[PDB]
């Protein structure tokens, strides 16, 4: 039963710094390495840092050098990131990981198990709640057969935003898009539902846009028009 | 151990102790890294003639 | 520095299908070499170490060889399980990584139902003219989508986004949008967005006129 934990989501401004933690349990954390590593979205594997629990014998990737700190506390059973002077691209999803305790090469480093990851943002912006907007077609005789109808979503900073459809009861027929990010820094997705063109003159359909940086919550009603 | 412990780069983490004042006792653990004064002259600093 | 290169950026075959992934080095990494896979949403996860050793409860049907310079990873049968992103790593000098080879499920070929959508009152209120343009449940990814106002060709100030490979019937869905300041939105007629994809023998057409 290894488990391993990180501290969750952190936002930051560009040249600043930010501290990720590692929690280890069940096993003897002073017994083998712990790996950091990060993958930017869309992107390869990087790793950066390497740190013995038992010694603090510490060691890094050639570009992370006088940028990042390795720490841990072995009475708390936790390893530690510590990155300053944030780069925009520091953006990343961010990872500890475990050396391996048994059947290996002597030198080998591995990946065994992997923590829960640290979303980790860096940005000039400040938060901002979403605002939200209806998708449909020109009037209603221009869908034929079958549509599809919607909700964009603009100008959110706080990554995160969940679209849901009548609080859950419609989920079959829906995609909701990975978001994109704006040259102002805030983010913005859509999502859509496809549907039988007859029951949008018989039922309305409602859509729930939840922020959890701002704390705001948004039902609106996607109606023909 | 030549599968797990050799490397084509040769494998340089495993050690020995060459000097000590004194041979130990059954079962004690040496940690120290003092220098080793082999000639008569004591030394101070990292290391010396 | 050691360079992981890694051949295919991504690859598309079938259940009960063969797929061999390459590895390769700047020099000998003799036998130096691990192998992983990423699932969608979730961590990475070891599968081969030591250019060759099984790791412990995976699935015998993975394989892993090669030595000195060159490393192969191999699957005989790509269920829907084994979806994911996969990357070697090296450890003769640091851990380093491979590029990241995608899978993709083959399926039989589908072209995008198509929609789009007017800029909302609510965006006439908010002084944006956002357009949007839907292609949905259509397979081979590459579907190039274009953009043209009163028949004038458009780039530059739209952006675009497309789904994970559904488990639904192995199919991709995206959304393009053009971004528009009412100073120009106010003036133009006709709004379009265009498609070319593998699915479609000639290019299809889906578009509005402002105020109607
Ligand atoms: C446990 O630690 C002890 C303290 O460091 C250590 O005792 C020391 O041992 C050395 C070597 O026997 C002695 O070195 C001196 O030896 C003679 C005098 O007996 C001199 O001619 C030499 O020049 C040299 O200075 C130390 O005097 C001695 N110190 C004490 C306080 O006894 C033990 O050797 C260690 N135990 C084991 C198992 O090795
Ligand atoms: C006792 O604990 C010490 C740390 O808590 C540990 O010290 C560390 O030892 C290593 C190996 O000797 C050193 O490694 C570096 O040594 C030089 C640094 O200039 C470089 O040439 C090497 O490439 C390597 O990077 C560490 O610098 C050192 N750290 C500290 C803070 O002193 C001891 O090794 C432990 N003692 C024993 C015997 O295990």
């Amino acid at each position: 039963q290894v488990q391993l934990v990180q501290s969750g989501a952190e936002v930051k401004k560009p040249g600043a710094s930010v501290k990720v933690s590692c929690k280890a349990s069940g096993y003897t954390f002073t017994g083998t390495y712990i790996h950091w590593v990060r993958q930017a979205p869309g992107q390869g594997l990087e790793w950066m840092g390497w740190i013995n629990p038992n010694s603090g014998g510490t060691n890094f990737a050639q570009i992370f050098q006088g940028r990042v700190t390795l720490t841990r506390d072995t009475s708390i059973s936790t390893a530690y990131m510590d990155l300053n002077r944030l780069k925009s691209d520091d953006t990343a999803v961010y990872y500890c990981a475990r050396d391996r305790v048994l059947y290996g090469r002597s030198f080998g480093w591995y990946f065994d198990v992997w923590g829960a990851g640290t979303t980790v943002t860096v940005s000039s912006a400040s938060t901002k709640g979403p605002s939200v907007f209806p998708l449909a077609p020109c009037s209603r005789s221009t869908s034929e057969s079958t549509a599809a109808l919607g909700c964009l979503v603009k100008d959110y900073f706080p990554e995160p935003v969940t679209v849901s459809w009548n609080s859950g009861a419609l989920t079959s027929g829906v995609h909701t898009f990975p978001a994109v990010l704006q040259s102002s820094g805030l983010y913005s997705l859509s999502s859509v539902v496809t549907v039988p063109s007859s029951s949008l003159g018989t039922k309305t359909y409602t859509c729930n846009v939840d922020h959890k940086p701002s704390n705001t919550k948004v039902d609106k009603r996607v109606e023909s028009k | 151990s030549n599968n797990l412990d050799s490397k084509v780069g040769g494998n340089y983490n495993y050690l020995y102790r060459l000097f000590r004042k004194s041979n130990l006792k059954p079962f004690e653990r040496d940690i120290s890294t003092e220098i080793y004064q082999a000639g008569s002259t004591p030394c101070n600093g990292v290391e010396g003639f | 520095d050691i360079q992981m290169t890694q051949s295919p950026s991504s690859l598309s075959a079938s259940v009960g299908d063969r797929v061999t992934i390459t590895c390769q080095a700047s020099q000998d990494i003799s036998d130096y070499l691990n192998w992983y896979q990423q699932q969608p949403g979730k961590a990475p996860k070891l599968l081969i170490y030591d250019a060759s050793n099984l790791e412990t409860g995976v699935p015998s049907r993975f394989s892993g060889s090669g030595s000195g310079t060159d490393f192969t990873f191999t699957i005989s049968s790509l269920q829907p399980e084994d979806i994911g992103t996969y990357y070697c790593q090296q450890y003769d000098n640091l851990p380093t990584f491979g590029g990241g080879t995608k899978l993709e499920i083959k399926r039989t070929v589908a072209a995008p139902s198509v929609f789009i959508f007017p800029p909302s009152d609510e965006q006439l209120k908010s002084g944006t003219a956002s357009v949007v343009c839907l292609l949905n449940n259509f397979y081979p990814r590459e579907a190039k989508v274009q953009w043209k106002v009163d028949n004038a060709l458009q780039s530059g100030n739209s952006q675009e986004s497309v789904t994970e490979q559904d488990s639904k019937d192995s199919t991709y869905s995206l959304s393009s949008t053009l971004t528009l300041s009412k100073a120009d939105y106010e003036k133009h007629k006709v709004y379009a967005c265009e498609v070319t994809h593998q699915g479609l023998s000639s290019p299809v057409t889906k578009s509005f006129n402002r105020g109607e």
